[PDB]
RNA sequence: UUAAUUGGAUUCAACGCCGGGAACCUCACCGGGGGCGACGGCAGGAUGAAGGCCAGGCUGAAGGUCUUGCCGGACGCGCCGAG
């Protein structure tokens, strides 16, 4: 009767705004919600060497990508299961909904 | 237990053996001996008087006296 | 066949069924030349418009489609020459028997000239 | 040049020396091995007699 | 002084299985038979095959240098590439378990000249 | 067949089996994470997959 | 030194460097065997071009080539430009 929301995106803002849209359409209605739990950011890194050729010092880039995430527990409600299920989220933002 | 002596399973009878001192000597004269009679790459190695297990030569293993220019 | 076998003479209307009824079918059918090729065609009876020239020497090959005649229906004509039949369907080389398969709008003649030969010499 | 004959034709009947591949129809023909049917394309283990 | 691997003469390891004779070699050959031979050793060994039984009296030259030295091929003579020519072998009883490449040197014994320019500190 | 004389054979391991995606070159493959990259070719292309020089 | 031991870099700023820990591949070297000329035209070509194959020789192994005959139907490096 409990439905579990993750969502992550590389751009913390965007993650942000539709963790807040959610809360609001939670609050607008008779439902408990579980806050949205931040879980550990995923650090991709590559180190690389520059030069093309292997002449000179050795010098080296750290490129680094990284990956936010959100977690949010919600009881199944039909009034506010339709309005999030109508909510756009950015294209960089990734949503996944499952009940339990 | 078989898997302790120095020479199992024995080229000529086959059985499990333990040698020591003289024995063990000519055994492993003979084991050399077999491998240079058939001019396998190992005799000629043991006969050259070179490594036998596949070590780079270039660096290493040096015995001499250095060449002048 | 071969103008040295005298098989019956030539009818002016056979040429013009047999020549001038390929071009308006060509453009909407197929042809498939070559004595060998369509010996395998009339043998399983794949063709259905078998112009038989007159220009294939000696009686070696040629001596198989006559005699295969009275096996299967073959509805067959003969060619005064060569030169442009493979021109009036095919390419530019001398051509000695090119058989259509299902010819498009070209079933009267055809089928009259069929009939003309059948009641002439079979 | 040209390679048609070895069957046995005559004026008005035609039979073939050289059979077809069972797996095919008519018209195909095999070799004169001698030893086995050639079968041209299939290739059979016979002992043609 | 006769010749003996296991305690076996040469002709009881002739009437042997290959699984059976694989349980007599070390671990290496008997891993490598258990997986079977490639077909060019296949190719290999019916030409051998075919030589013992009174067939094909022409010389054996070969490719494969990883062939395994079994006893029915004692008594031929075999030519291995050895990079650039076929080296004839001769094989004897005592063989059995080696691999063919062991009797094809690719390399050419070293007899040193002089150093030249830049052999040492004081040469460049 | 003389087509077949130019085919190559398919292998699956060792470095004739990943070439750079971008210039096809055999060597240094970046492996990491899906990525099929030379390191030659990750540097140029890094910023617009997201990657930052943050330290 | 070798059939070949592929090549670049020589003070700091060449020498566990070319992300270079190469069994095949990588490969650029050595021995040997095969394959490739859009598009224009020249010889040629359904009376069949170009092409492909059962078995068996040559061969390390091979319709790669030859022996032995069976296939397929419209293009054609045997020739010149060009790619
Ligand atoms: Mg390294
Ligand atoms: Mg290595
Ligand atoms: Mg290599
Ligand atoms: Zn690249």
């Amino acid at each position: 009767q409990k439905a579990r929301i993750k969502l992550a995106s590389t751009n913390v803002r965007s993650l942000e705004e539709v963790a807040n849209q959610i809360k609001q359409i939670a609050e607008r209605t008779g439902v408990r919600m579980s806050g949205p739990i931040p879980l550990p950011t995923k650090r991709i890194r590559i180190v690389t060497r520059k030069s093309p050729d292997g002449e000179g010092s050795a010098t080296f880039d750290r490129w680094e990508l990284r990956i936010h995430k959100r977690l949010i527990d919600i009881e199944a409600d039909e009034r506010a299961m339709r309005q999030i299920m109508r909510i756009r989220v950015p294209e960089d933002v990734t949503i996944e909904i499952e009940l339990i | 237990p078989r898997w302790a002596v120095n020479r199992p399973k024995d080229y000529e009878t086959g059985r499990d053996l333990h040698l020591i001192t003289a024995k063990l000597d000519m055994a492993i004269r003979e084991d050399i001996m077999r491998l240079r009679r058939i001019r396998a790459y190992r005799g000629i190695r043991h006969e050259l008087g070179l490594p036998v297990r596949g070590q780079r030569t270039r660096s290493n293993f040096r015995r001499g006296q250095t060449v002048g220019v | 066949a071969k103008p040295s076998y005298v098989k019956f003479e030539v009818p002016k209307e056979l040429a013009e069924k047999a020549l001038q009824a390929v071009e308006i079918a060509r453009d909407t059918g197929k042809i498939r030349k070559g004595t060998n090729e369509t010996t395998k065609a009339v043998e399983r009876g794949q063709a259905k418009l078998v112009i038989i020239a007159e220009d294939v020497d000696p009686e070696e090959i040629v001596a198989h489609l006559p005699p295969l005649c009275e096996e299967k229906e073959i509805p067959y004509i003969y060619v005064p020459s060569k030169k442009e039949l493979g021109a009036a369907a095919g390419i530019e080389v001398a051509a000695a028997s090119v058989a259509i398969i299902e010819p498009g709008k070209a079933r009267d003649l055809v089928e009259e000239i069929a009939m003309k030969v059948r009641e002439l010499m079979k | 040049g040209q390679k048609w004959k070895l069957y046995i034709v005559k004026d008005g009947k035609v039979i073939r020396k050289n059979k077809f591949c069972p797996r095919c129809g008519p018209g195909v023909f095999m070799a004169d091995h001698g030893d086995r049917w050639a079968c041209g394309r299939c290739g059979y283990t016979e002992w043609k007699k | 002084k006769e010749f003996r691997y296991r305690g076996y003469t040469l002709e009881q390891l002739m009437n042997m299985s290959l699984e059976e004779l694989a349980k007599l070699l070390p671990a290496r050959q008997r891993r490598s038979l258990k997986r079977g031979l490639t077909p060019e050793q296949k190719k290999l060994l019916r030409k051998i095959r075919l030589a013992k039984k009174g067939k094909y009296n022409k010389p054996i030259r070969t490719h494969c240098r990883d062939m395994i030295v079994l006893p029915e091929m004692v008594g031929l003579t075999i030519y291995v590439h050895n990079g650039k020519e076929f080296v004839p072998v001769e094989i004897k009883p005592e063989m059995i378990g080696h691999y063919l490449g062991e009797f094809a040197p690719t390399r050419k014994r070293v007899q040193h000249g002089a150093p030249g320019i830049g052999a040492t500190r004081s040469s460049m | 067949a003389k087509a077949d004389y130019n085919k190559r054979k398919p292998r699956k391991f060792g470095k004739g089996a990943r070439r750079c995606i971008r210039c096809g070159q055999y060597g240094p493959i970046i492996r990491i994470h899906g990525l099929m990259l030379c390191r030659h070719c990750f540097r140029e292309v890094a910023p617009k997959l997201g990657f930052r020089k943050y330290e």
